[PDB]
């Protein structure tokens, strides 16, 4: 019943592709959004791309063109295809799931996957 | 019952002042204000709240002289169902405790129904066939919503219309109660006899009520562990790092945790 988020597809890479994926399980009544954030040492956590229900995907400036998010609303999976990676993109990447529960939007986070460029 | 506290509002001849009076009255019944964190009141904790204190009722009337009564849950300020004459309808609950609790509303009504949908915005938007971004708010939309809710039981309102009507009521009542900012947005619309959809500043605030409530309550002194991103009217994004800018914006928070020491001031 408890929401669980399983992330896959991290690792080491060099400048110029890598794909992340997350699958949610547990009691999901209404998933408002699934997305990917990232955090590097000494920096704040930041949005990479989010796919809200019924709306266009939202990309951070640095992800435009390079990255593509893909959400399967039925399966509660979200993937992120990254191209043209730079050393500046090195970070722990987190899946975010935003669920409506008792009329409040609650955030849930994956345990994080290291991406090194 | 309907021995729960009732607050009345009519769109007929509604003014900025009558709307303000109404929202202030709703806030007063939602919470005692005895639990305050960093200047912002908290709604009662659902855990341990007796059923006789769980709901309040809002009786809405319009120019057509039709009335409907909405039930609001004090633990989240949200609309959970409504009564029109001898019929009452409730959003589908997600859990047994909530399913059991709503049996205590409108107990003398002849006909009671649970909708085949929940009341969160994702679901209502899907049924309405439009997003909050495209659904106009104001006294006119509220007048129409009241008629639409009223005619539902007799077969006169289709579901997409009904869903739009709930989206209008929820934002003009529940969200206005939760946020002074949104109360202000509705006051402006009434002031200028205007109907218009909520801009991104309103919609991101609505979505963020939970995460803002958590960030404020989990702080000893009001500084956030992680910044929270909101939007300006023009859609541009900014980060909020502490409660200060929110004191004039958020009127009520959902209960998230027991107060860390000093968070009561
Ligand atoms: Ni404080
Ligand atoms: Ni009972």
């Amino acid at each position: 019943a408890q929401l669980q988020l399983v992330e896959t597809g991290g690792g080491l890479v060099q400048a110029g592709s890598l794909r992340l994926s997350c699958a949610a399980s547990g009691s999901i009544f209404s998933m408002h959004a699934m997305g990917w954030f990232r955090q590097a040492p000494g920096r704040e956590r930041e949005l990479v791309a989010v796919a809200p229900t019924g709306r266009p995907s939202d990309y951070a400036d640095f992800a435009k063109g390079r990255f593509t998010i893909s959400r399967d609303n039925a399966k509660n999976t979200v993937s992120l295809q990254m191209h043209s990676l730079e050393p500046e993109d090195t970070a722990v990447y987190y899946c975010n799931a935003q669920l409506w529960e008792r009329y409040v939007l609650n955030d849930y986070w994956g345990q994080g996957t290291q991406v090194t460029v | 019952p309907k021995q729960y506290p009732i607050i009345n509002f009519t769109t007929a001849g509604a003014t900025v002042q009558s709307y303000t009076n109404f929202i202030r009255a709703v806030r007063g019944r939602l919470t005692t204000g005895a639990d305050v964190r960093h200047e912002i009141p908290v709604l009662p904790n659902r855990v341990g709240l007796p059923i006789n204190q769980r709901f309040i009722l809002v009786e809405l009337s319009n120019h057509a002289e039709l009335s409907v009564t909405l039930a609001l849950d004090v633990t989240n300020a949200y609309v959970v169902g409504y009564r029109a004459g001898n019929s009452a309808y409730f959003f589908h609950p997600d859990n047994q405790e909530d399913a059991e609790a709503i049996t205590h509303l409108f107990t003398d009504v002849q006909n009671r129904y649970t909708f085949a949908f929940g009341g969160n915005y994702d679901r209502l938007e899907q049924l309405a066939g439009n997003l909050r971004e495209n659904i106009e708010l104001g006294n006119g939309p509220l007048e129409e919503a009241i008629s639409a809710l009223y005619y539902y039981s007799t077969g006169g309102t289709q579901l997409p219309t009904l869903a739009r009507s709930f989206i209008i009521c929820i934002q003009m009542i529940s969200e206005a109660a939760r946020f002074q900012y949104i109360e202000g947005e509705m006051r402006t619309r009434i002031r200028y006899n205007r109907r218009s959809a909520p801009d991104p500043s309103v919609i991101t605030l609505e979505n963020s009520w939970g995460r803002l409530s958590t960030a404020i309550q989990e702080s000893n002194q009001g500084a956030f562990a992680s910044p929270i991103q909101l939007q300006r009217r023009n859609g541009s994004k900014f980060s909020v790092y502490d409660v200060s800018i929110l004191i004039p914006i958020i009127a009520l928070m959902v209960y998230r945790c027991a107060p860390p020491p000093s968070s009561q001031f």
